[PDB]
């Protein structure tokens, strides 16, 4: 239903938990890093520029 | 709920020691970080009431490219040094004031002639340094009151008066949230005056011109 | 509030006995009993961990002592 | 060609138009090439995707 | 109708037939989004089995990419028409011309780094004017097979089901035309018989509105109310 | 590229603006100026860094 | 000891959009207040945008029809294109009703008294018949910034995007004031478009008190 509730419970659980970030032709090793992530609205992954 | 608009109220001020001020302030609606952030940045930036050094001669060099013996350093050099001389004065406009000293040693602001209303604010800081047992200084510093920063085109030797007490004002703008709210601004104050003032007074300054120039309006 | 692991392995500088010691530690931090020695930001034990790390106080040798007066109680 | 026709209308001959933040509201320096150009979507739509 | 062409979308627009190519000329009668009438030109006509023309528009449909396929009418009422023209635009034709996207005000300047790569930045003006807005069709399937221990009926009673999720359908299961769908609610209650839900539903996240049910039955079969 | 193209374009010297040719005690009144507009962007200026 | 400006001309130089005028203002203020009575004017302002119709032959927002020569939801559209006043209320509902071979204007609408169209030219939609009558009823409501209608979100209430703003083009341009043994006062020029809905006087006040409000929020006043 997602209700009121969940969305803080979801902001609880992420706060320092890293995830695993992968382009698929992955190259070399730097074809996958990890990030901790911030919730954002919308529905496209944003990701930091240099990297 | 046309007339409603999000309110906020500044959540922390991490302040830094003496003149270095970080401020808040969430949550906001969408856009008026920006406007808040410009309109706080120019109004502190180049219209504040404050006081600064504005000319000074030297009794014996008639040049700015020039020096006097008994001094590492130089005059274009002690006009930075008195640029960066922080002064507070009472409500009278100008006065003149001096640095009439014959001593081996750095001149320090507190070794100006005190001269009843101003107030030096920072006696650590060090003018210039002189070091024969022969080699005097004096000079007329004359200090004026004003609001902005007025540079030596636009106008003894002379020299720009900062007069805004601020010395970097900055502001970004992250997202913060509320319950179901989806894009919400967040204004962050960085910012350092000169010490003449502490900074939140200098904010609420600022607010209170623009505040009057918005009750000309409503 | 946590970004560089730097100093943790400027304490243990072999990079593996991190992982473990700090895995080792929030083990026994996660389930239940044995208290963190820092105080938490409203962070996981992993952070908490790394924390410890740095603080100096966690390493092999703390753990053989508690694990083994532990045993021995 | 395209010089004549813009000389027809209002606007400079370079096309560098100067532009203003609205973040600032103040003049970008060096004035900046705008117009309009013919734009399309495709059908990589990210609902479709994500 | 975009800006910098180059002469070749009348041809386009003429050959691929998605418009509706005047076959003889005249003056429009009747205009309607359903069809147009043509009265025809006198010399242009036939003495015998003279009549007049009836071009149907294609309404909406699906397409095969499952974007929007429709005809709108160009002409308006009571006009001079030229035998081999449009008669009616279709998708991203306008006046016979072939207009695939939109022309917009564009600038070149890098702003903030939003724009790294190769990142497009849009303002709100442009989906406030809601104009790349598209249509996309789904067609979503349900069948009735027969296996062992009974049919897959297509009734409305559904065990442990919201009422909520019984609503938006009528007294037989089947949604009405018009209801604004929800990801998640049953379209068609289908029950296997032993008995246990496995109806339709919408695809997990997408929105929509229904805009059209075809029923199609084997021969044998007794038909509900709505089909 | 675009920020390498704004670091490129933030450290050069023009020849002649305004502020060309005054003496500053510290970067932060240099930001100050930028932001008043009162100066260039990039002139050949002597200041005081530490 | 700053020279506080008045509210010192309204020209209403077109009958959609007017220009006002700013004076006196010191240096610096030009381009402080421009950037913001700008921004603070096309971001958050009272409106009247339409919200929800019901067509009463329609089942669903993709049908046609008969009679019109349009798609409905091209008629959606031009309902979204329609400009309207309200005074006292914060919703409302219109009335159509419509028949025999014409455009059909905003005009024809039933004209209760809060209710005022500006744009009364503006086309909706354009018939073919005789017999055959479009009949609308239009919820309009008050509003600000921009309501899709996936996000608030009866099977004959359609439901179209909200698309409150009064206005689309707004500028400002600075300029010096009159001699008055003082210079550099800066003359504050003003020129904002508006389809026809509020009052320019009306849009920059209602500007002042939300910045107002908005300095409000910790300096006291």
């Amino acid at each position: 239903r997602e209700e009121a509730v969940v969305w803080d419970i979801l902001d609880e659980v992420i706060r320092e938990h890293p995830v695993l970030l992968n382009r698929a032709p992955t190259l070399h090793r730097l074809g996958i890093q990890a990030f901790e992530p911030v919730l954002i609205e919308g529905k496209a992954i944003q990701l930091h520029p240099l990297v | 709920s046309v007339t409603e608009f999000l309110k906020p109220r500044l959540v922390d001020i991490e302040q830094v020691s003496s003149t270095h001020a970080k401020v808040t302030l969430e949550p906001l609606e969408r856009g008026f970080g920006h406007t808040l952030g410009n309109a706080l940045r120019r109004i502190l930036l180049s219209s504040m009431p404050g006081c600064a050094v504005t000319e000074v001669e030297i009794d014996g060099v008639l040049h700015e490219y020039s020096t006097k013996e008994g001094v590492q350093e130089d005059i274009l050099e002690i006009l930075l040094n008195l640029k960066g001389l922080a002064v507070r004065v009472q409500g009278k406009d100008e006065v003149i004031l001096t640095l009439n000293k014959s001593g081996i040693g750095p001149v320090t602001a507190a070794d100006i002639t005190h001269d009843g209303d101003v107030e030096i604010v920072k006696p650590q800081h060090v003018i210039c340094h002189l070091t024969d047992e022969n080699a005097s200084i004096s000079m007329r510093i004359k200090v004026q009151r004003g609001r902005g920063y007025v540079p030596a085109s636009t106008r003894r030797l002379l020299v720009d008066a900062c007069y805004s007490p601020v010395e970097r004002i900055a502001y970004n703008v992250e997202a913060a949230r509320v319950e179901q709210r989806t894009d919400l601004d967040k204004l962050v104050i960085e910012m350092e005056t000169n010490g003449t003032i502490d900074p939140e007074e200098a904010i609420r300054r600022a607010a209170t011109i623009l505040a009057e120039q918005l009750e000309a309006f409503v | 509030a946590r970004v560089t692991v730097q100093d943790a392995v400027e304490k243990i500088g072999n990079r593996f006995d991190l992982v473990l010691v700090a895995a080792r530690r929030a083990r026994q931090m996660q389930v239940g009993g044995k208290d963190p020695l820092v105080p938490e930001e409203n962070d996981k034990t992993t952070v908490i961990a790394l924390r410890e790390i740095e603080e100096g106080l966690i390493n092999n040798q703390i753990l053989d002592v508690r694990e083994r007066q532990e045993q021995q109680e | 060609e395209i010089k004549e026709l813009l000389k027809l209308g209002d606007l400079p001959t370079s096309g560098q138009i100067r532009l203003y933040d609205g973040r600032t509201g103040e003049q970008f320096e060096r004035p900046v090439t705008v117009g309009y150009m013919y734009m399309l979507k495709l059908n990589h739509l990210v609902d479709d995707k994500m | 109708k975009p800006l910098v062409g180059t002469g070749m979308e009348r041809a386009v627009a003429v050959d691929s037939g998605v418009t509706a190519v005047a076959k003889r000329g005249g003056v429009v009668q009747y205009v309607d989004a359903s069809r147009i009438v043509i009265k025809v030109n006198e010399d242009e006509m036939y003495p015998g089995e003279a009549g007049i023309d009836i071009y149907n528009l294609t309404k909406y449909t699906r397409s095969n990419q499952n974007t929007c396929i429709n005809q709108m009418p160009c002409v308006s009422l009571g006009e001079p028409v030229e035998r081999g023209d449009v008669l009616a635009d279709g998708p991203s034709t306008d006046l016979g011309e072939l207009a695939l996207g939109q022309n917009m005000r564009v600038a070149f300047m890098p702003w903030n780094g939003y724009n790294f790569e190769d990142s497009i930045l849009v303002s709100e003006r442009v989906v406030q004017e809601d104009r790349f807005t598209t249509i996309h069709i789904q067609e979503l399937a349900c069948v009735s097979r027969d296996t062992k221990l009974g049919p897959e009926e297509i009734t409305a009673d559904i065990p442990n089901v919201g009422e909520a999720a019984l609503s938006k359908l009528d007294e037989s299961g089947i949604v009405y035309i018009g209801a604004e769908v929800t990801g998640g609610d049953i379209l068609v209650g289908k029950v296997t018989p032993k008995v246990k839900d496995s109806s339709l539903r919408v695809p997990n996240g997408v929105s929509g509105t229904v805009i059209d049910v075809q029923v199609f039955t084997r021969d044998g079969v007794e038909k509900d109310k709505r089909a | 590229q675009d920020v390498v193209l704004g670091l490129y374009y933030m450290t050069r010297d023009c020849v002649n603006a305004k502020g060309e040719g005054m003496v500053l005690t510290g970067p932060k009144e240099a930001e100050r100026l930028y932001r008043s507009g009162l100066a260039s962007l990039h002139a050949r200026v002597k200041v005081r860094i530490t």
